[PDB]
């Protein structure tokens, strides 16, 4: 806290640079926003048999979104995208990263497959891993909080979360964004309460900025239950996450 | 890809792969060349190359070594890095019976404290500071180096690597078990190496673990609830430690004057809270009178 602002501006600052291109799947021949969901939905879950730290999904998917900005694949070859994303994700974040191995296993490819895709995305990202997530935001703007809600916190991880699953409309939100208004409808849900000031004079934002992403969020949070990827919401039915996915959603937000 | 390069002679190995120096054989500029062999049939590319290398490109800093380039083959890694001259320990040894001049201990301290105030401002933690790890170069200038043990943190910190920091510069907190440490760990290293380059032997000598907090207790008190809250609930504290009393610190690194102890004991306080940031160290009155000398040695 002697750097909490130097870091918050410098995130701030790091989040437009590593910011995924927000148009890419029209301009990809094979794959759709709904094969990524799929994907995404898997990672999740690849997550959760190996109890990877939420942020290494995070990162997995931030990989991805930049390696498709600029590489096209054929829709056979985009699990291993998903894989060496994961497997890149994990050395950089986890003290304890599943081997190569448990990655093949987990896959339809080889060991040498995944280490040159590996090499690859490197290649293709330019080695550039450390990227602000909305996990990053969230965790800061946690501190806000008069007095801290263990509720709260698990419900905008799983808000913030089901974000990554959509690339519409979700790619066009910075991730300090996403996670503002994850935070206000978490708290909101939970509390009756509202983005708080001291949030505005950290970060800026007002409920007038998060609306758009908010009434996204709102419609996504939602129409959760029917959506077809479901990883997540099973997730965040865990003690660990304090059942979080279980609670109602407001009907309105009122803003 | 190596082509312009020209091998003159092995330097050492850290934490991963080996450096050598070398030229580039077009510009002149003599170069340090971290070499990693990869192979597939493994694990890839190693964590440690994956995080140094993502850090030192974000990290531009006159007191932070600079990467140049990296030359990637499905085979080798080379990380490219601007040749420095020697290491500080290198230049205690050479100093033995002329001592380091106390402008040029102050001018190394400002400066490695700059490097790690610009490391913890963009979230990165060392996490290996020794003498090592430290580089000097003609002009007066000390850079830190290794960042093979580095790490991206967060806001707040979570649980990180416990394996980490040579012992001889390892905060009480991770001796301690504690499974929250943040940036005071390398401010304890920094404070460990301040003294260092005083008396120019270790502050903190030990050969283990227990060893190792047991020279901490005897220089600066065993810690009780009173200067550490908290200490007496950390998984690796015991109530059968010996309490020693601590040490006016004027015998600790005798040669110091009263703003340099009083600098000294803010960098290694017990309580990572309490622990002075790098950042509020630079206006330590320890620093009012600092200069830039170059190295009185070579
Ligand atoms: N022993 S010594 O005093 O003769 C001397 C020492 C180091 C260097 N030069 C130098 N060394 C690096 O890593 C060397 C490496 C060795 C093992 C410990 C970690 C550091 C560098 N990384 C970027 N630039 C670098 N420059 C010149 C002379």
């Amino acid at each position: 806290p002697d750097y909490h602002e130097d870091i918050h501006t410098y995130l701030r600052e790091m989040e437009v640079k590593c910011k995924p291109k927000v148009g890419y799947m029209k301009k990809q021949p094979d794959i759709t926003n709904s094969m990524r969901a799929i994907l995404v939905d898997w990672l999740v879950e690849v997550g959760e048999e190996y109890k990877l730290q939420n942020e290494t999904l995070h990162l997995a998917v931030n990989y991805i979104d930049r390696f498709l900005s600029s590489m096209s694949v054929l829709r056979g070859k985009l699990q291993l995208v998903g894989t060496a994303a994961m497997l890149l994700a994990s050395k950089f974040e986890e003290i304890y990263p599943p081997e190569v191995a448990e990655f093949v296993y987990i896959t339809t490819y080889t060991k040498k497959q995944v280490l040159r895709m590996e090499h690859l995305v490197l290649k293709v990202l330019t080695f550039d891993l450390a990227a602000p997530t909305v996990n990053q935001f969230l965790t800061q703007y946690f501190l806000h909080q008069q007095p801290a809600n263990c509720k709260v916190e698990s419900l905008a991880m799983f808000l913030g979360e089901l974000s990554l699953i959509d690339a519409d409309p979700y790619l066009k939100y910075l991730p300090s964004v996403i996670a503002g208004a994850a935070f206000h409808l978490a708290l909101y849900t939970v509390t009756g309460q509202s983005w708080p000031e001291s949030l505005i004079r950290k970060t800026g934002y007002t409920l007038e900025s998060l609306k758009p992403c908010l009434m996204d969020l709102h419609q996504t949070y939602l129409k959760a239950p029917q959506h077809a990827q479901q990883s997540i919401r099973e997730k965040y039915k865990n003690s660990k996450y304090h059942g979080v996915s279980l609670l109602n959603p407001p009907e309105t937000l009122n803003l | 890809s190596m082509e312009n390069f020209q091998k003159v002679e092995k330097i050492g190995e850290g934490t991963y792969g080996v450096v050598y120096k070398a030229r580039n054989k077009l510009t002149g500029e003599v170069v340090a060349l971290k070499k990693i062999r990869l192979d597939t049939e493994t694990e890839g590319v190693p964590s440690t190359a994956i995080r140094e290398i993502s850090l030192l490109k974000e990290l531009n800093h006159p007191n932070i070594v600079k990467l140049l380039d990296v030359i990637h083959t499905e085979n080798k890694l080379y990380l490219v890095f601007e040749h420095v001259d020697q290491d500080l320990k290198k230049f205690m040894d050479a100093s033995a019976l002329t001592g380091i001049p106390l402008p040029l201990i102050k001018s190394y301290l400002f400066q490695l404290l700059q490097g790690l105030a610009f490391c913890h401002s963009h979230r990165v933690l060392h996490r290996d500071l020794k003498p090592q790890n430290l580089l000097i170069n003609t002009e007066g200038a000390i850079k830190l180096a290794d960042f093979g043990l580095a790490r991206a943190f967060g806001v707040p910190v979570r649980t990180y690597t416990h394996e980490v920091v040579t012992l001889w510069y390892r905060a009480p907190e991770i001796l301690l078990g504690c499974k929250y440490y943040s940036t005071a760990v390398d401010i304890w290293s920094l404070g460990c190496i301040f003294a260092e380059m005083v008396t120019r032997r270790a502050l903190f000598p030990g050969d283990s673990e227990i060893d190792q907090l047991f020279r901490i207790f005897r220089t600066l008190g065993t810690p009780d609830e009173v200067v550490w809250p908290g200490v007496t609930s950390m998984p690796d504290y015991k109530p059968s430690f010996p309490k020693w009393a601590r040490q006016d610190f004027s015998k600790v690194v005798p040669p110091l004057d009263e703003d340099g102890r009083s600098l000294l004991s803010q960098m290694l306080h017990y309580d990572p809270n309490k622990r002075i940031s790098a950042k509020a160290a630079l206006a330590h009155p320890f620093f009012q009178d600092v200069t830039k000398p170059v190295p009185h040695l070579r």
